[PDB]
């Protein structure tokens, strides 16, 4: 199989880890999931209990594919909501490798229903998320205030997200209760003289980018810069480091930009909520620059144009002397106006990949004595660039531009004729006798899919068409995991463009954080270390808050509350809301519904709002404090609302740790509540819910008559087909059926007009 | 009467002269200030709160049940309120009154203006628009998918002409919208015509 | 009687 040997250096770190237990930190596709894989392999016994905290399905489904080919007995087993809870403690009882979402296993060990005695111990896949998720912290607090023997290994990879200033090594290693951190990077000892001994042969070919592209990305490189200097201007807490021009190239950005601004997404403003907008338009454009023809560009460029005409997308930048040249440029390389003379320039990488496939075709041809031809896998991002790729080497570059330009500019037999006259002066296959693969990168459901096309074609030549740094390292291991056989690698690179700029930061990056994890961890060595119940709803363990109020001392009931978030007494109703959540739920109207079902259904509604004291919001307008009262102040909808809601009450607290304080003191000599009552506070398996919803919001529809609308049809396309009278019969109303097909049939550039 | 009624002991106080959008004159009230019928307020500043730990509590207890609501609003004045806040939430859970924090003089006046102008105000603000234009109505039918906004429903109406169009695009019609992406056309296509019963 | 401010 793939992963099952392990490797020298892989087997020092399991000897390392099979000692003290600790955090083990690999590098970018340096097989973690390796050793993952080796302790479910250790742990697969029946008479042993361990669980397995952050893993997908398609990555649990791999495993236990590969378990199954190696011939092992009692397969882990995946523990998930659709199993009953009758059914679920006697998964436990069976042991072996458990697969458990953190919902479950709160679920499980707030209630008492596992055998916490008998766990042998927990493999935390993905430790780096114990930064900013705070279930597996918890999952991981009450299992050891309950086993205090079973062993707790954490793996990871993507040192970089220790890298950030938010984070801190210290807290995660305290969280784990591990008290040992290992550092495998790239460039370990160990890892570097076995793997320079059986290192592939790359071969990186640099292709010159088209002068017209080159004025396209500085364009859109000059917006990117003046949209990230004024939404800088507009947050002076989001200076840090992870908003530049360097950084907001990567991927990882909008993660960062998420998890600096989403907490308080509603107190930002408008420009700045289209700033972000603009700012993924403007990544989104480099990718399709990057990786897409011209034909695609111009199309993706004027259907922006088309958007803000009608609504504003980007107004902001559409208009600025640099966005003027990209259109200018995209248009001279589609076709020129002197009657329309098509260009129809290609991607120069196309070329490149011709020819290196020429070289590997010419090279298996002339080494045919010298064993059998060597299979060639291609590999680009996304399926997109291998649907293009297949075209273009199916047809060549004539015949398929001129088929891209066809399908979406108006037809010209004239012009088209004297375009070629100038020029000629998810395993997609191609070939018979040898076996050329293209896959994509990345944007496959299956993580694994690559590694099983890689290790099934059993490639001798490999073309990147695009760079990834978790596929190079994987081709590393790969070849080293067959010291006889030899593999070749082209590297096709543009010159001076994004995605190389893109690939040498992540490198820096990735050696940046493991050199300061390295120092980290020398200064790490020596500070190296009457029963009152709250009913709490499962949506509320994403948060401190859940932890916090076990801490104190009071158990807690996870169920799912369909009328407030805590129920400390039996007549009391908690809805906590920060400032950012209750503006937002102002202004939709979410919170006047909660209200009124708090007022209906307990006595004592209470509304929790919890602000930031450092950095106070005014919940009123600047400015407008001075005139007369709107009715777009939050204060003024808070004041409607107490005034609709004399019944209801108010907390204020400025921390998750002082809202726990005032939970407890709250219930001093009341009551105690109790689950099977607040669920009961208050088909669904004949319907699927992805249509109901679309179906529900559709005019011309309700609850009387969507259950006669959805039996009758199958789809909701057939419903389009229907005609009027169709409508009009089963729905039996003339009104509402006429404005459903009103509805499904009516343009939008009528209703402009 | 459209005045709010302030208790003469509020005298020198420096937040009724920051109220300008509605008139206010004095009057012998139990309450501060008098917001109307069945509505009344109490100001209180953390400061004169750890100066003067028990005034409150004979205020609240002396107000009595006379108004259906009763607010108490605060003027968060020190560096750690913490501590504060809970007793003050507390005895406001006790003592049946709403509690209301206010920041700066600025705010407090605009509570009382907008507690007196609210008089006969309907809810009609609060409860959700729900807007009847057809744009707005195909935007929250695209909306209900898990990952589609208000943008990628607005570049969908200008790629496709008609509903009719988006529901007769092919699945990788769906996926070359400019924009789009691979998952959320292929969520859309899979939302867009699928059977309504099983599961 | 005391108003809750401070003079």
């Amino acid at each position: 199989i793939a992963m099952a040997p392990l490797l020298e250096y892989e087997r020092q770190l399991v000897l390392e880890l099979l000692d003290t237990d600790g955090l083990v930190v690999c590098a970018r596709g340096l097989g973690a999931d390796r050793l993952l894989y080796h302790f479910l392999q250790l742990h697969c016994h029946p008479a042993c209990l361990v669980l397995v905290l952050n893993t997908q399905p398609a990555e649990e489904e791999y495993f236990i594919n590969q378990l199954k080919i190696e011939g092992v007995e009692h397969l882990p087993r995946r523990v998930t909501n659709e199993i009953t809870s009758n059914s679920r403690y006697e998964v436990y009882t069976q042991g072996g490798v458990i697969f458990a979402t953190s919902r479950i296993l709160v679920v499980d060990f707030l209630t008492d229903r596992i055998p916490s005695d008998l766990i042998t111990g927990i493999l935390v896949y993905r430790a780096h998320r114990i930064i900013e998720s705070c279930q597996e912290a918890f999952i991981l607090r009450l299992f050891r205030q309950k086993n205090k023997r079973g062993f707790i290994k954490a793996f990871t990879d993507n040192a970089v997200a220790f890298d950030t200033g938010f984070c801190h090594v210290e807290r995660v290693m305290r969280n784990l209760f591990v008290r040992k951190l290992y550092l495998w990077p790239r460039f370990h000892v160990a890892v570097n003289s076995f793997l320079e001994q059986h290192k592939p042969e790359v071969v990186e070919i640099h292709v010159s980018m088209t002068p017209t592209m080159l004025a396209i990305q500085t364009a859109i490189l000059d917006i990117l810069n003046a949209c990230l200097k004024e939404l800088k201007c507009h947050n002076p807490s989001l200076e840090v480091e992870d908003l530049s021009l360097e950084n907001a190239i990567g991927k990882p950005f909008d993660k960062t930009i998420r998890h600096y601004l989403d907490p308080l997404w509603h107190q930002l403003g408008a420009k700045t909520k289209s700033l972000v907008q603009d700012l993924k338009i403007l990544r989104t454009l480099l990718q399709y620059l990057s990786q897409y023809d011209c034909v695609t560009f111009l199309n993706l460029l004027e259907s922006l144009r088309a958007t803000e005409k009608a609504f504003g997308q980007n107004s902001g930048w559409l208009f600025l002397d640099s966005s003027t040249s990209m259109f200018i440029n995209a248009r001279a390389r589609v076709y020129h106006l002197p009657k329309k003379e098509l260009v129809l320039e290609s991607n120069p990488k196309w070329e490149a990949l011709t020819e290196v496939l020429k070289e590997i075709e010419a090279e298996n041809k002339e080494s045919e004595a010298l064993g059998g031809p060597g299979q060639v896998l291609i590999c680009a991002s996304d399926d997109r660039t291998c649907s293009q790729l297949r075209d273009y080497i199916t047809l060549g570059a004539e015949a398929f531009l001129l088929r891209l330009y066809r399908k979406t500019f108006e037809k010209d037999s004239k012009a088209e004729e004297v375009w070629m006259k100038f020029r000629k002066e998810a395993a997609f296959g191609i070939l018979k006798e040898p076996l050329t693969i293209i896959h994509p990168l990345l944007g496959c459901s299956d993580p694994y899919a690559l590694t099983r096309v890689l290790h099934e074609v059993e490639p001798r030549y490999v073309v990147l068409y695009d760079a990834e740094l978790t596929f190079v390292r994987q081709l590393e291991i790969y070849r080293a995991s067959r010291p006889g056989k030899p593999l070749r690698v082209y590297f096709l690179i543009y010159g001076g463009s994004t995605e190389e700029q893109r690939y040498l930061t992540a490198l820096r990056k990735e050696k940046e954080a493991f050199e300061k994890l390295i120092r980290e961890k020398a200064s790490m060595v020596v500070p190296e270390e009457t029963q009152q119940s709250i009913v709490v709803d499962m949506r509320e363990f994403r948060s401190e808050l859940p932890s916090l109020i076990h801490r104190r001392g009071i158990d807690i009931e996870p169920v799912t509350l369909e009328v407030g978030d805590y129920i400390l007494t039996p007549e009391m109703c908690v809805e906590r809301k920060s400032i950012s959540d209750l503006i937002g739920s102002l202004n939709n109207g979410r919170l006047y519904s909660q209200c009124i079902s708090m007022s209906r259904y307990y006595k004592r509604p209470v509304l929790l709002i919890e602000f930031d004291p450092s950095k106070p919001f005014s919940l009123t307008s600047r400015g407008a404090l001075f005139q007369e009262i709107s009715s777009n102040d939050i204060s003024s909808k808070l004041t409607l609302l107490t005034l609709h809601f004399p019944r209801l009450r108010i907390l204020w607290c400025p921390s998750p740790h002082a809202t726990a304080e005032l939970f407890e003191e709250l219930k001093q000599s009341k009551p105690q509540p109790d689950a099977a009552t607040a669920l009961a506070i208050t088909e669904s398996e004949k319907y699927n819910p992805g249509p109901q919803d679309f179906l529900l919001k559709m005019p011309g529809v309700n609850a009387k008559n969507c259950r006669s609308l959805m039996h009758h049809v199958k789809n909701i396309a057939e419903l389009a087909a229907l005609s009027q009278d169709e409508l009009t019969s089963i729905l039996g109303n003339a009104a509402n059926a006429k404005q459903l097909y009103d509805f499904i049939h009516t343009s939008f550039a009528e209703v402009v007009s | 009467s459209n005045s709010i009624i302030v208790s003469p002991r509020q005298r020198g106080n420096p937040v009724l002269k920051f109220v300008r959008n509605v008139p206010w004159e004095f009057g012998d009230v139990i309450p501060d200030y008098v917001l109307g019928q069945s509505t009344c307020a109490l100001f209180l500043s953390l400061r004169y709160h750890n100066l003067h730990p028990d005034y409150i509590h004979g205020r609240l207890q002396s107000l009595g049940k006379n108004f259906a609501l009763r607010v108490l609003l605060v003027q968060v004045d020190v560096k750690d309120p913490q501590q504060a806040l809970k007793e003050l939430a507390k005895m406001c859970i006790l003592a049946d009154c709403t509690l209301i924090l206010a920041w700066s003089p600025e705010e407090a006046g605009r509570y009382l203006e907008t507690y007196k102008a609210y008089e006969q105000k309907p809810a009609d603000l609060l409860m959700e628009k729900l807007e009847q234009d057809f744009v707005s109505r195909v935007t929250e039918c695209l909306t209900t998918v898990k990952s589609v906004n208000k943008t990628d429903s607005q570049t969908l109406l200008t790629t496709f002409g008609s509903l009719e169009q988006l529901i007769a695009a092919s699945r990788e019609d769906l996926a070359l919208c400019p924009g789009l992406g691979p998952q959320k056309a292929r969520r859309l296509f899979d939302v867009l015509h699928e059977p309504f019963l099983k599961v | 009687t005391g108003g809750g401010f401070i003079l």
